[PDB]
């Protein structure tokens, strides 16, 4: 799972 | 450019038409140029600049990251060699992707940002130019490594700093703002403890202000309150 | 071409590893430099080429697919006029797509085919000139629509012939060109009882061979089946 | 649901 971005 | 014959509207409806193709790298194309015709960006139209260029980058990105494991894996003990192929395809990917975000970057400069005086398009500008140099730190490897990384930082400190002002906690740019910013701390500053706080202190402050929205705006702040709770819960 | 300083076997190299980072058209651009030194391709490197240009051709088919869809919807009546964007849009994607199809038809021309004697290497090419001849017929309106339709016909027939003769009923190569002629037959010709009963005759002549393979042969063989059977569910 | 080609 990466670091969620927006 | 190959664009500065197209009348501005014509160029924002193939934009459009473009986005429901999922044509992304013409959807980028279309928006530069009509950010070239030296107008301001209204709302819709920032938004599909932003999403024209996210799908490309993103992709770049998720490319380069297949290469670079790939070149990792190459460097261990053990490895057979296999020449220079895996470098140089893994450089031609990168050198693309920096392309890209030097072309946004330079929209930003010429000349979104200077004529951006309202909250809503001067922190989406900022937040984007901190969002583009933290994908060009995400390749950096030479000299010039922290210079981006603070190039990032100021970009989005600035944004900080104008939202937490001019913008409820509630706000889709400044939640979504904050956190990118994040992001910044855990994966690029090496920073895991500010990105966690970061993301904490904007859940708690956009929780408290929901109770002031309509329906549709709760909508949209609890969204992206769910990103900084996913990013919570991985983190921690 | 741009690719004419690299090596074959780099280009190959470099082929494999875009197919891993999903960057189809780079993948395409490297098997066609790989076409270009000359010599034939081997079993695993006609299938790079196909996998390549399928992709590329699929994202340029579906895009032209949603945009001609719009461009019939604004041809309707009650219809606001919204000028000629929608049509000079999907002539933008059209035209990059028949770009597409002139290229790999050109490097089967230019001299993929003429070199192929055995059954394996000659039925692949065959099929793959009636596959991108049927590609030019999707989007073909004009006085040589027939001439296109006729083109794709004659390459997916000669592919049959030689593949009657020269592979087993089971052989993928033979199941797929079977598979794709009966979507000609159906979606392009406008010969639905030509596609039916060439779906059926090819499922039923597989199935009574099956017992002749391997496991994994076995393998090979049910999962085109599967995919005339879904077509045959489909069209009756 | 389109026709299958392979
Ligand atoms: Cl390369
Ligand atoms: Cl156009
Ligand atoms: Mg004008
Ligand atoms: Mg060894
Ligand atoms: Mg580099
Ligand atoms: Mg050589
Ligand atoms: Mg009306
Ligand atoms: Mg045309």
């Amino acid at each position: 799972q990466r670091s969620t971005s927006t | 450019g190959a664009m500065g014959s197209m009348e501005r509207a014509s160029l924002i409806q193939k934009a459009k038409l473009a986005e429901q193709a999922e044509r992304y790298e013409d959807m980028a194309a279309f928006m530069k140029g009509a950010v070239e015709k030296g107008e301001e960006l209204s709302c819709e139209e920032r938004n599909l600049l932003s999403v024209a260029y996210k799908n490309v980058v993103g992709g770049q990105r998720a490319a380069w990251r297949v290469l670079s494991s790939i070149e990792q894996k190459s460097n261990e003990e053990g490895s057979e060699e296999k020449g220079p192929e895996v470098r140089e395809y893994r450089e031609k990917v990168e050198t693309e992707l920096q392309g890209v975000c030097d072309t946004v970057l330079g929209l930003l400069d010429s000349h979104l940002i200077k004529e951006a005086g309202d909250a809503e398009s001067r922190v989406f500008y900022l937040k984007m130019k901190g969002d583009y140099y933290r994908y060009l730190a995400e390749v950096a490897t030479g000299d010039d490594k922290k210079r981006i990384i603070d190039s990032a930082r100021s970009a989005y400190q600035e944004a900080m700093d104008i939202s937490k002002k001019e913008m409820p906690p509630t706000n889709p740019i400044r939640l979504g703002l904050a956190l990118n910013f994040s992001v910044f701390h855990y994966e690029i500053a090496n920073s895991p403890e500010e990105a966690i706080s970061l993301a904490k202190t904007t859940f708690d402050e956009a929780m408290a202000d929901l109770h002031t929205l309509s329906e549709d705006s709760y909508k949209d702040s609890t969204l992206i309150m769910q990103l900084l709770r996913d990013n919570l819960t991985l983190w921690t």
